């Protein structure tokens, strides 16, 4: 019902951006990672309406996340990558329209998309 | 249509339509109390009363006392606010706050469990202080998201055991003492372009809810929403003077045309005021018309001293200003096409030192239903239902509690805060029971 594109391989330094389009009721647009040998952990999300975005400390500042309810559609712009931000990206969803921090509360998750960034 | 109600210008019943619904409202920031407890975050009110005013009735941890009120009275249904910053402190949809779910929550679960209906105000007027820090609150359209986001997760916690919604109370008031008169939060004077930008964010974010509730709701939740618009009512000093009329037609245009128009009416606001008001009235696009037109289930009408005092509330313009509910609701009728109306708000006042034998709440609700029955049996108005104001006596904005609004007394010296019925109680009491006046 989620489906993730957008991954790949990318520059330190470089740009990237995540899309998640949903099958179809409103939906908090959640994405989270899972690093090599850490365990996954939160990046952003957003209300349904859009006024309220919210996001990992790590990435703060760097990332902006919106949304297009016409085209169903989420998006994670990535920029400044770090090496760090290496991860398999799952975009998920909760229907409830409160914007939360934790993947238990998340009950709807895609396949996953890699992104690697180099040095 | 938008005009026809000019026309209005030139105890024979006791009991109502059998089984009208009769009902009670307050609003959180009058009757709650607990302004920060539990992690409630402030709003633009708590900021204001430290700022320019100098526990109340404390129903956030009375919730017991007040269900034994609405026994008593044996109403059918109970409106009340929710108060946006207790739920989201920031405004933003953030983790909730768990106590303020909890308390509305179990309001709505008692009340479901009595078989009264839960009306359901989504603002009044209590907006996060957090929101007009930020972004200048209604005068900024960020405002129209984030109003339906807190639409939204309401919808979603509440909406099956709420069947009545309230987008907004009073619209009028939130723009023109907000930022007009600078009388009510967040206390702004002047500035006439901020009062109109005010006007057109809330009927927008208005729009926006409805078409989220009609779209995602609806279907399953089978309920009905609607804004409550407040007017005065007024009279010609000469009734044969087309100017005076045409002045009193303006007058009524100026406080509800302005917002009915628009979500009642052809989906713009009324003709004389884009033209008179061109420079400060936002103009709505061609597709905003569309999808501003229809969005109310029903005309939710308020009509109480709110629209009447103090005397900067309205232009008279002229004329008479007068108490005729009957005449108003046949200016509605006529100038939105007879639609389904819900008496959302009524009453008047007393000075704070009656407290129990409120004998001008009893004449004058006598006079106001007197006048509904009337507009329903000799006019024809669909009038469905009736809200008393208040269930209890609270904090009355910049009037403080300088003035007494509720069915039941609290004397707010007492650490109880019981809710003692007062004449007019067991009169509305007795009018419930009997579906109208004693037979
Ligand atoms: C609505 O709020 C936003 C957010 O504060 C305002 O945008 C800021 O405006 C100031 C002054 O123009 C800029 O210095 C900031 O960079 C803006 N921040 C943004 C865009 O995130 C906006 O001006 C407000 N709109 C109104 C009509 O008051
Ligand atoms: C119309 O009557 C009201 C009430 O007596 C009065 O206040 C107002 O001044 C009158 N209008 C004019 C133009 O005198």
């Amino acid at each position: 019902q989620l489906v993730e594109s957008g991954g790949g391989l990318v520059q330190a330094g470089g740009s990237l951006r995540l899309s998640c389009a949903a099958s179809q009721s409103p939906y908090v647009g959640g994405w989270f990672r899972q690093a090599p040998g850490k365990e996954r952990e939160f990046v952003a999300a957003i209300s349904w309406s859009g006024g309220t975005k919210l996001y990992a400390d790590s990435v703060k500042g760097r990332f902006t996340i919106s949304r297009d309810n016409a085209k169903n559609t989420v998006y994670l712009q990535m920029n400044t990558l770090k090496r760090e931000d290496t991860a398999v990206y799952y975009c998920a969803a909760r229907r409830i329209n409160e914007v939360l921090t934790t993947a238990p509360d998340y009950d709807f998750w895609g396949q996953g998309t890699q992104v690697t960034v180099s040095s | 249509f938008s005009g026809d109600g000019r026309a209005i210008w030139s105890f024979l019943y006791d009991t109502f339509p059998k089984n009208f619904f009769w009902g009670i409202g307050t609003g959180a920031l009058q009757v709650e109390g607990s302004w920060k407890k539990d992690g409630k975050g402030p709003s633009i009110w708590d900021h204001f009363i430290h700022t320019h005013l100098k526990g109340s009735s404390d129903s956030y941890i009375f919730l017991e006392k007040d269900l034994s009120a609405l026994d008593f009275i044996g109403v059918s249904f109970y409106q009340f606010s929710i108060s946006w910053p207790r739920l989201f402190p920031d405004g933003i949809v953030t983790v909730a706050n768990a106590k303020g779910l909890q308390y509305y929550s179990t309001l709505l679960d008692a009340l479901v469990l009595r078989n009264i209906e839960p009306i359901v105000t989504l603002y009044h007027w209590d907006l996060p202080l957090a929101l007009q820090e930020k972004y200048g609150g209604w005068k900024n359209d960020t405002i129209i998201d984030i109003f339906n986001d807190y639409a939204t997760y309401c919808f979603q916690m509440f909406g099956d055991r709420v069947k009545y919604w309230i987008t907004i109370h009073n619209p009028y008031l939130v723009a023109w003492h907000g930022y007009g008169t600078g009388m009510h939060a967040p206390g702004e004077k002047g500035n006439l372009a901020a009062v109109y930008t005010v006007g057109h964010n809330l009927i927008k974010a208005h729009s926006k809810v409805w078409h989220n509730y009609n779209t995602h709701f609806r279907p399953h939740q089978k309920g009905w929403l609607s804004i409550t618009l407040g007017s005065h009512w007024i009279e010609p000093n000469r009734s044969e003077n087309t100017m005076d009329i045409f002045k009193c037609q303006q007058s009524m245009v100026s406080v509800l045309g302005w917002f009915a128009n628009p979500i009642h009416g052809d989906g713009d606001y009324p003709e004389g005021m884009r033209k008179k008001l061109f420079s400060v009235l936002p103009i709505f696009s061609e597709a905003e018309k569309h999808e501003m037109r229809g969005t109310a289930d029903f005309f939710a009408f308020s009509f109480g001293p709110n629209n009447f005092k103090p005397l900067n509330t309205m232009a008279k313009m002229g004329q008479n200003v007068s108490l005729n509910l009957r005449e108003a609701l046949n200016w509605i009728k006529l100038e939105y096409n007879n639609p389904r109306i819900l008496i959302a708000e009524n009453g008047w006042f007393t000075d704070s030192r009656v407290k129990t034998e409120d004998t001008t709440a009893i004449y004058m609700m006598k006079n106001f239903l007197s006048q509904v029955l009337q507009a329903i049996r000799l006019d024809e108005i669909r009038v469905f239902g009736y809200t008393a104001w208040s269930l209890l006596d609270g904090f009355e904005w910049q009037d403080a509690y300088t003035i007494r609004r509720g069915l039941f007394y609290v004397d707010f010296n007492s650490k109880q805060k019981e809710r003692k019925p007062k004449s007019s109680a067991h009169y509305y009491k007795q009018i419930i029971r009997e579906n109208g006046f004693s037979l």
